[PDB]
């Protein structure tokens, strides 16, 4: 028997591929499941959540820190047109409001 | 105890090919494990009603497709979906 | 066994000063106070339902959660 | 040395809109939750995290429905908010 | 012999709330839909009832935002409908 | 190609009558015309996308009704 | 001699149908015994209840068949019923009439 | 051609007791019939739900139960579940 080659290197990724094809087979969806919806599922998954981080990561080193905070997270969600379309009715835990006041209670 | 699974590593290894240098708290890694979660359920469960509305019973790359396609709302789905479909080419080269 | 009167003035005038209003009339309190139990009893009904249908005698916070997303609020961060 | 009104309320604005400390008191409010789920079942047993949830629950929710009764107050030439424009944008909110 | 202003208005309100029909034309509708239709596609066919569909569809839309916009308009101390009051509307329910 | 002034004027008022007005300004046309060519083009891309995944060239109803279902404006009386 | 399970259950509305629907469905894996009757009864006590007033809407007008505008007058003028389908356009149905009271004449 | 099945005669044997003399027309028919289908997707999709959550593989009465107490308001839930234990007792005395 040969050596065993991980078939997320194959297709050259870095989410799994085995959990999602045993997740999706396992949660009663339809009765059969082919081969490429794993790697669909996965690239896709992958390139969301990179974008999501990439945003964040920018968004956080105005403040000269390091980590990242979930205030960071809500400040670079609600600052994009596409990101806020999406997640139109979720609430993040501590995450506070967007600076904003009217222009007539203005001295 | 029992063993509980999560995306935490994953999404480490993507934080570090993307930045070099920046850390990160418990509360960002539960935050992305919801969303990564409810975004799968969501695309999963859209696939799902689209293939068994055609009287056919599979689920292949094209409801998967349709399903990113009818989701993912402007410029953001287009890039998407190229992306998918390099990805499959590979696994097809080798 | 009066616990409504918790919520008092301040704090009140402190959970309004996030919208960006300036001027505060004297009947806004009672308003706001009636409006809060309407929601606190619609989401803790579905909360106990569903600890009950488990055969259970505490809540988790995970009913919770599933109480809150069937109404269309979902909640990240605790699970 | 006195101020004028109209002042310390900008300033309370703009200190209060940026933060994501908690507003409302620990104590009283999970004695009202407790006591509030005693009318469907008797010697219930709450857990240590549920309250911290519906707290930022109705946290969020209360700020948001005051941001649009200011909205629908100052569409109509005013800077001051009676019950009348809370009940008009919960009748046109849907609720 | 002439009527004073406003006894019209409530004789068609009277009488066009007690109907069901449909009030825009037909065929100026249908060139519209296979217009906007053809903007996405080439070589596109169309059936018998998914007109009469979006055309319910669109005049239920419509009356629900009228009614809406009137209660707003209403709400300011006036009687005349104006565009701020639908841009209002529509801001409020989110859209 | 101006297929969008075939609305003409009094239809607009037939409507707003039947919702219940007694005065209408002569600016409201342009902004009725405007949202409802926005509602109909998403209305038409939802529904055209279905029919496009089943490798047909004639839309049906049914088509329709599960795009306004899915957006959510659930009608009756079309099977 | 063969018996429907209806007739046993004492239901006008069918059972095996039911079973076979949500077995089919994927819904999930194993389905039980007594599941099919429950929802038979609720089903045939909600449509009960929806056509008992809308007969009695449609007695009004000095007429004997029932058209949709009767529906959505039966519909609209209850209050339950309202909560539960007030999320659906019936097509031909009209509007219930109302005027407000500061637009009338004086 | 080919069979179609709907509730057709149902209805009609349900109306044919309330009020026996009382004509339906086609449209209406129509609405009825589809009004059915809504009330029964959203029942059996809140089943499965709910049988899933508590990591366990089967449907029986009481989740059905619990999910009509969840989903009808008002008033109608108490005589809904009256009217189905009943009739499950008496369908169990045989």
């Amino acid at each position: 028997r040969a050596k065993a080659k991980t078939r997320s290197s194959r297709a050259g990724l870095q989410f799994p591929v085995g959990r999602v094809h045993r997740l999706l087979r396992k949660g009663n969806y339809a009765e059969r499941v082919g081969a490429g919806a794993p790697v669909y599922l996965a690239a896709v998954l992958e390139y969301l959540t990179a974008e999501i981080l990439e945003l964040a990561g920018n968004a956080a080193r105005d403040n000269k820190k390091t980590r990242i905070i979930p205030r960071h997270l809500q400040l670079a969600v609600r600052n994009d047109e596409e990101l806020n379309k999406l997640l139109g009715r979720v609430t993040i835990a501590q995450g506070g409001v967007l600076p904003n006041i009217q222009s007539v209670l203005l001295p | 105890k029992t063993r509980k699974e999560s995306y935490a590593i994953y999404v480490y290894k993507v934080l570090k090919q993307v930045h070099p240098d920046t850390g990160i708290s418990s509360k960002a890694m539960s935050i992305m494990n919801s969303f990564v979660n409810d975004v799968f359920e969501r695309i999963a469960g859209e696939a799902s009603r689209l293939a068994h509305y055609n009287k056919r019973s599979t689920i292949t790359s094209r409801e998967i497709q349709t399903a990113v396609r009818l989701l993912l709302p402007g410029e953001l789905a287009k890039h998407a979906v190229s992306e998918g479909t390099k990805a499959v080419t590979k696994y097809t080269s080798a | 066994r009066d616990n409504i009167q918790g919520i008092t003035k301040p704090a009140i005038r402190r959970l309004a000063r996030r919208g960006g209003v300036k001027r505060i009339s004297g009947l806004i309190y009672e308003e706001t106070r009636g409006v809060l139990k309407v929601f606190l009893e619609n989401v803790i009904r579905d909360a106990v339902t569903y600890t009950e249908h488990a055969k259970r005698k505490t809540v988790t916070a995970m009913d919770v959660v599933y109480a809150l997303k069937r109404q269309g609020r979902t909640l990240y961060g605790f699970g | 040395h006195r101020y004028r009104p109209g002042t310390v309320a900008l300033r309370e604005i703009r200190r209060y809109q940026k933060s994501t400390e908690l507003l409302i008191r620990k104590l009283p409010f999970q004695r009202l939750v407790r006591e509030i789920a005693q009318d469907f079942k008797t010697d219930l047993r709450f857990q240590s995290s549920a309250v911290m949830a519906l707290q930022e629950a109705s946290e969020a929710y209360l700020v948001a429905l005051f941001e649009d009764t200011n909205l629908c107050a100052i569409h109509a030439k005013r800077v001051t908010i009676m019950p009348k424009d809370i009940q008009l944008a919960r009748r046109i909110r849907g609720e």
